């Protein structure tokens, strides 16, 4: 009865819509970007916060917009700025970018399914 | 490095 892995399958790479409801805590997860504004990326998502439990969201997901402001060309200082203020319903739309994303994480590169691997 | 990380 040979297993049906899920990590030869590709990663979706087209935008997607994630809604997180956290009410007055926070989102759960790091972002990374330059002040250049050349996307802002997701480093880190946390263990058992809202975006954990959303379960749509991953490391090297970019952030293209929150509640409808977009977020393409943003300073990382703006973009956490919108993020914390975006109220306890805060909808993303994400696109999943690990090339772009692993320039940032040392010793980083994308594999065949897309995955990001670190050395 | 030009870069920055934040929690939110």
């Amino acid at each position: 009865g040979s297993p049906e892995f899920l990590g030869e399958e590709d990663i979706p790479r087209e935008p997607r819509r994630i809604v997180i409801h956290r009410g007055s805590t926070g989102l759960g997860f790091n972002i990374v970007g330059t002040e250049d504004g050349e996307g802002i990326f997701i480093s880190f998502i946390l263990a058992g916060g809202p975006a954990d439990l959303s379960g749509e969201l991953r490391k090297g997901d970019q952030i293209l917009s929150v509640n409808g402001v977009d977020l393409r060309n943003a300073s990382a200082e703006q973009a956490a700025i919108a993020l914390k203020n975006a109220g306890q319903t805060v909808t993303i739309i994400a696109q999943y970018k690990p090339e772009e994303y692993s320039r940032f994480e040392a010793n980083s590169r994308v594999d065949s399914s897309g995955r990001i691997v670190t050395d | 490095k030009n870069y920055k990380q934040t929690s939110v």
